[PDB]
RNA sequence: GAUAGAAAUUUUUAUCCUGACGCUAUAGAGAUAGUACCGUAAGGGAAAGAUGAAAGAAUAAAAUAAAAGUAAAAAAAAGCAAAGAUUACCCCUUCUACCUUUUGCAUAAUGGUUUAACCAGAAAAAAUCUAACAAAGAGAACUUUAGCUAGAUACCCCGAAACCAG
């Protein structure tokens, strides 16, 4: 059952597309720190001599031989210096990015819930062939609570998988739910991830970050 | 409800492949390349805008400039030491408490008003407090253990109306810093200083009880608050005779910042216990 | 595949190596000290007393608030003075 | 956010109701918001375009459209010029209407 | 690429390592402390805080000391601490003429003094200021073994003072 | 324009990769996560760089105030000359002004 | 102006801006007339009044004043005993 | 005036998880190399590689035969060299090369023999659009009388005589 009051007007159950647009590239980009520097004419080794006179040569006019007309010269504009693309997309949009995630991924049949997540041995080729019987895609993205409260049956058929990838309940998110073709999530996980994100409709601007202690929150 | 998600089954499954950005949210980027931004690109034709070595934002040509030829007088001389109050109506102060922001069973003030988010101080900014004025005091109908750092007399006799208390302090802006962010000064690791009177020109108004200053004589409230009751036609209520007087009476030592807590505790929050002086020039100096 | 282990933020107190000279000095000052009492207290295994003022801080605590913080008093009696002579 | 306490008497003085015990009927439903107050905003665009925002609207848009049109309509002798806005779950309304917007809203318990 | 150590640290690790880590503790620690010299040329204010004349207001005030430029003459004698004073200046003292370079000298003069601990008398070029300290703290051998090096800033004073300390030692 | 004659030999990537599958895991660390850390501490990268974006200038400005005094001689000579030159680009020309 | 410090890389403000300029909340901006302190022998009541008056600044003005003036001097004020605080609003503007 | 510009006071959790929405011989360091070469000296400072498993498979074999320039194959009245066409290459008819600068250029005003590889728009204070939440917004420090936060929209290249220091 359901541990949160559900609104009045809506039954519970046993879609933003721009919003996972924006997350998806956002968890993209904010990684990104480009590495790419090119020298300018300053900071090539050479060309501080003026290479003939001004007037009189008949040749056209030059001042360093590292002007970026040049040859060997240096480039004009390019890329300057460690590049770094960091931008954050407010809390709520995130939250709303993967409550939008989850609903889609419920609508669309490609989310299973199963309980305690145990398995009767640690042959990857059981998992390969449940996912087959059942029909659940090409990948699967299954979730944990705790790291290290993962069954080790589960994680020696997983850790030599490359369709099938194993994610502890923090680590769940827009850009892994769109790259996994199919969600499966415990019951446990279920209840976490309805509180963590169903606490932000309620919540206040924070005076202080959450870290600190609140009154309601740890 | 989501009808969307009806329409959905039918729909491919959503991925990478298919994310289109709203459209509108992104103006496309327009790039000096082509007949259409060719040759001269946006940046004129010659002269010294083509080359970009136009003057300042505020020259106007050699002609003497319109930012310099107005004469100097003083609009924000002594702006960054005038004294600021955020203010606080009485409609929003009902808003609050109706909508359980604030209760009135508990005395109400600016540590509250911010734990409540009904006012936001900004002590670099210099504030110096919260004001009450009088918007709603035709519809305020709470009664309320109020402190506030300025009033006027309207919202003042809106109060006793209803038969609360009103009482105006002085904060210096270290123990205002303190008293609006508590917790950011209880991860400091630094004993509470004594609250600082006010200055030469803060004197009178928290000296006299027409205002309801803190270091006003309590011999001369009464007389204010039948005073404002004459004045306003109002019947003062005996607050003596109701049933949370005690809760009514409780003030603030004039060195004390906080309710219940002294100068030179140190509140250690991860065993959530307290700590207090014993030295006698330590508690001479943090009882001065 | 399986995921890496989660970054987590380790909540026993971390102190610096006094003798290293890589260490900056914000991590060396006295309000470092103070704050890891604030955070931890119990484990951070410094003494309450620090937190306090000694007795040099706390003359000169007096002889500044002594210098430039009058008495109520004091107060009371230049603004008295000052209303008599513009009166 | 702490939930409304219950007062003995509504309206308020502060002018807040809460919403009705049941749900209404209409196939459209108004959330209301985080503070318990009804979505109706104002926005000002380029100085001089005064518009009114009725958000966090799920079900039928295109019934509380038809909706804020006979509202509107005997007060300005024409139809109010409105926008749908079905992926954000949004009706806009040109013009400063917010206050009977809210009042009409008030009367329809949402 | 980039050092792990800042370049400004340079010479002190140096002293970690080597002859420099072997040399005795006590010459170390008088050595890292670099105490601040008496205020000679500048002359200071006592209080941390001033009122503004023009704003009214309290502010904090920080001492800052002017560089004096010490030539390799003054090492022979005791100059008082002080020195060449290497600056700019302003002819007629307004602001909106001319900048000037302006080199400021002590005076010199060519003194015998006693020093009763060596009995023996030294020709030493000294200032002014020098004979004032002098007689304020009491005799030659008082004054040099009562000022610290960096008031005295001579290599000759901290020969003089090594000499008398090690003859009262032995 | 002479391109080349021979095909070349096709990039057998694989999409399904250790970095590719793990990337972006903990970016909902806070969210998920009662917030301890925030995903500024998940960027790997420069001293300077780590959860910070500005232009040239400012950039340049950052590097010199945090790792200006481990640059080198020749490369923080560089940096002077780059902040000069963007200082006066960056005030002293321009259109729109 | 400065459009980037070369020391915290933000954008300053003209002091020549503040030391005779106000500014309001409506975005209005707030100027003493010129030659009000010169020459009052020579001039006429009307004119003294005239140019003892505070006059507002017009579109192009205001707007180069919003630019040379950082968002600093663009914040909410509340002085205690502000003249201008009955100022700051604008109200009844049908645009 | 241009502009310069703090501090008092505050925040910053340890290790691993590091490689590349950086280049591929006019690019990336100048580099095959500070070497040849030019300079008395200080100094300036290059271009240059492409077969295969094996050339201890050179009567040696296999994939482009595509730039400008030539040859195969010199030219036949007449005209910015082309177009309308036509049974037909011309012959007929019709059009004062291209950029820049200008009131106005076929102008006898400037530039270019041609080909290949390089060579020149860069910033988000105010505003517009879109989204989140909305009398509040933002993952602390601020802004708030419909506003706060996030994203996207913006501002070139070469050229002196000169000045100072070593
Ligand atoms: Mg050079
Ligand atoms: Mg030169
Ligand atoms: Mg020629
Ligand atoms: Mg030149
Ligand atoms: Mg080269
Ligand atoms: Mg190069
Ligand atoms: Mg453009
Ligand atoms: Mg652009
Ligand atoms: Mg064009
Ligand atoms: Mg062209
Ligand atoms: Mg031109
Ligand atoms: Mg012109
Ligand atoms: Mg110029
Ligand atoms: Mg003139
Ligand atoms: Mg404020
Ligand atoms: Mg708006
Ligand atoms: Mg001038
Ligand atoms: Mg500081
Ligand atoms: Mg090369
Ligand atoms: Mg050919
Ligand atoms: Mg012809
Ligand atoms: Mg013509
Ligand atoms: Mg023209
Ligand atoms: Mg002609
Ligand atoms: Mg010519
Ligand atoms: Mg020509
Ligand atoms: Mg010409
Ligand atoms: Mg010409
Ligand atoms: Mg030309
Ligand atoms: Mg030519
Ligand atoms: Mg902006
Ligand atoms: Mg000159
Ligand atoms: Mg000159």
């Amino acid at each position: 059952k359901c541990e949160l009051p559900v609104p009045a007007h809506r039954r519970p159950v046993q879609p933003r597309l721009d919003i996972l647009h924006q997350v998806a590239i956002w968890q993209k980009n904010f990684k990104r720190i480009s590495y790419a520097k090119t020298k300018t004419r300053a900071e090539v080794r050479g060309g501080g001599r003026k290479p003939w006179v001004q007037k009189g040569s008949g040749r056209a006019r030059h001042g360093s031989i590292r002007s970026p007309i040049w040859r060997g010269g240096g480039v004009a504009h390019g890329p300057r210096g460690p590049t770094s693309y960091y931008y954050m997309l407010p809390m709520k949009v995130r939250v709303q990015g993967l409550k939008v995630a989850l609903t889609v991924k419920l609508a669309q049949d490609d989310l299973h819930i199963v309980d305690s997540l145990e398995l009767p041995t640690a042959d990857p080729q059981y998992l390969i062939e449940l996912a087959r019987y059942r029909r659940w895609g090409d990948s699967v993205l299954l979730v944990d609570l705790e790291h290290e409260d993962m069954p080790q049956n589960v994680v020696a058929a997983t850790s030599g998988l490359k369709t099938f990838n194993l994610v502890p309940a923090v680590g769940l998110n827009v850009h892994s739910m769109l790259k996994h073709q199919t969600l499966v999530l415990t019951l446990p996980t279920v209840a976490f991830l309805e509180e963590k994100l169903l606490w932000h409709n309620s919540r206040y601007t924070p005076l202080y970050p959450f870290r600190l202690p609140y009154c309601d929150f740890p | 409800g989501p009808r969307a998600l009806d329409l959905l089954r039918a729909l491919p499954r959503v991925s990478l492949a298919n994310l289109k950005p709203n459209p509108g949210s992104r103006k496309p980027e327009r790039r000096p390349r082509g007949r259409r931004r060719g040759r001269k690109c946006g940046r004129g034709h010659k002269g010294e805008r083509q080359r970009g070595t136009r003057p300042r934002l505020g020259f106007e040509g050699g002609q003497t400039p319109f930012y310099l030829r107005i004469p100097k007088y003083g609009f924000n001389e002594g702006h960054s030491f005038r004294h600021q109050y955020q203010p606080l109506s009485l409609n929003r102060l009902q808003y609050l408490i109706d909508l359980g922001r604030v209760d009135p069973t508990q005395p109400i003030d600016l540590t509250q008003l911010v734990n409540g988010r009904g006012v936001t101080i900004q002590p670099s900014k210099r504030d110096y407090g919260v004001q009450l004025v009088e918007e709603g005091a035709d519809t305020f109908k709470a009664k309320v253990n109020i402190e506030v750092q300025m009033a006027s007399e309207l919202a003042i006799a809106a109060i006793e109306k209803n038969g609360g208390v009103v009482t105006t302090a002085f904060y210096d802006p270290r123990s205002l810093e303190i008293l609006c962010k508590p917790v950011p000064f209880f991860l400091r690791g630094q004993p509470i200083p004594k609250r600082m009177l006010p200055p030469e020109a803060l004197v009178p108004y928290y000296t006299d009880a027409k205002n309801r200053g803190y270091l006003a004589d309590p011999a001369r409230f009464p007389e204010a608050r039948l005073e404002l009751a004459r004045k306003y036609g109002y019947v003062l209520p005996d607050i003596t005779k109701d049933e949370l007087f005690k809760m009514l009476s409780t003030r603030k030592d004039p060195r004390q910042i906080f309710f219940g807590l002294a100068p030179g505790w140190v509140v250690n929050m991860a065993d959530k216990k307290i700590l207090k002086p014993t030295d006698e020039n330590l508690l001479k100096y943090y009882s001065s | 595949y399986r995921a890496r282990p989660p970054p987590r933020r380790s909540q026993e107190p971390r102190w610096p190596d006094p003798d290293d000279p890589l260490t900056p000095r914000w991590q060396l000052s006295p309000r470092y000290a103070a704050k890891q009492f604030a955070r931890h207290g119990a484990a951070s295994g410094v003494a309450a007393g620090s937190l306090w003022p000694s007795q040099e801080q706390l003359r000169e605590l007096e002889a500044e608030e002594r210098e430039w913080y009058p008495s109520l008093a004091a107060m009371q009696e230049s603004l008295r003075v000052q209303q008599l002579a513009e009166e | 956010i702490p939930r409304p306490p219950k007062h003995e008497h509504y309206p308020t003085p502060s002018g807040w109701q809460p919403p009705r015990d049941p749900a209404p009927s209409l196939p459209y439903f108004v959330r209301r918001s985080r503070m318990h107050n009804i979505p109706v905003y104002r926005d000002i665009t380029h100085g001089n375009r005064q518009m009114t925002v009725i958000r966090k609207v799920e079900g039928d848009i295109w019934a509380l459209q038809k909706d804020v049109e006979d509202f509107l309509s005997p007060l300005l002798g024409k139809t109010p010029v409105t926008q749908v806005n079905e992926v954000t779950g949004t009706l806009r309304v040109k013009g400063y209407f917010d206050q009977q917007l809210k009042a009409w809203l008030l009367e329809k318990g949402f | 690429p980039l050092h792990k150590v800042p370049v400004g640290l340079w010479k002190q690790l140096r002293l970690w390592e080597g002859i420099y880590s072997r040399l005795p503790r006590h010459y170390l620690r008088s050595l890292e402390e670099a105490r601040t010299p008496t205020p000679v040329h500048y002359r200071p204010h006592g209080a941390k805080f001033k009122i503004n004349p023009k704003n009214w207001q309290r502010e904090r005030v920080e001492d800052v000391p002017i560089p004096v430029h010490y030539p390799p003459e003054s090492q022979l004698g005791l100059w008082g601490g002080e020195g060449w004073v290497l600056g700019h200046r302003y002819v007629n003292n307004d602001k909106l003429s001319k900048r000037v370079r302006k080199v400021w000298k002590p005076q010199l003069f060519q003194r015998e003094l006693y020093s009763e601990i060596l009995d023996k008398r030294f020709t030493v070029t000294v200032t002014m200021r020098t004979l004032d300290l002098i007689d304020q703290a009491c005799g030659f051998d008082f004054y040099i073994l009562k000022t610290p090096k960096e008031d005295l800033c001579s290599k000759f004073g901290m020969d003089l003072k090594r000499g008398m300390l090690l003859r009262l030692a032995r | 324009f002479h391109v080349r004659v021979t095909l070349p030999p096709r990039k057998v990537v694989d999409r399904w990769n250790e970095k590719r599958a793990m990337f972006g895991v903990y970016d909902n660390i806070g969210i998920l996560g009662n917030f301890e850390k925030h995903p500024k501490e998940l960027i790997k990268g420069p001293i300077w760089l780590r959860g910070w974006k500005g232009n040239e200038l400012q950039r340049c400005i950052r590097k010199k105030r945090m790792v200006g005094n481990r640059m080198f001689i020749d490369d923080l000579h560089n940096l002077n000359k780059r902040i000069s030159y963007l200082y006066k680009h960056f005030n002293r020309h321009g259109k729109y002004r | 102006v400065t459009y980037f410090s070369s020391r915290k890389g933000k954008r300053k403000t003209v002091k020549a801006v503040i030391y005779r300029f106000l500014r309001l909340h409506s975005g209005l901006w707030l100027r003493r007339k010129a030659g009000y302190k010169k020459k009052l022998w020579k001039k006429t009541a009307a004119r003294k009044r005239r140019l003892r008056e505070f006059v507002f600044c017009n579109k192009t003005q205001s707007k180069l004043l919003d630019k040379m003036t950082t968002s600093f001097w663009k914040r909410r004020n509340w002085y205690a005993d502000d003249p201008y605080q009955k100022y700051q609003d604008r109200t009844n503007l049908k645009v």
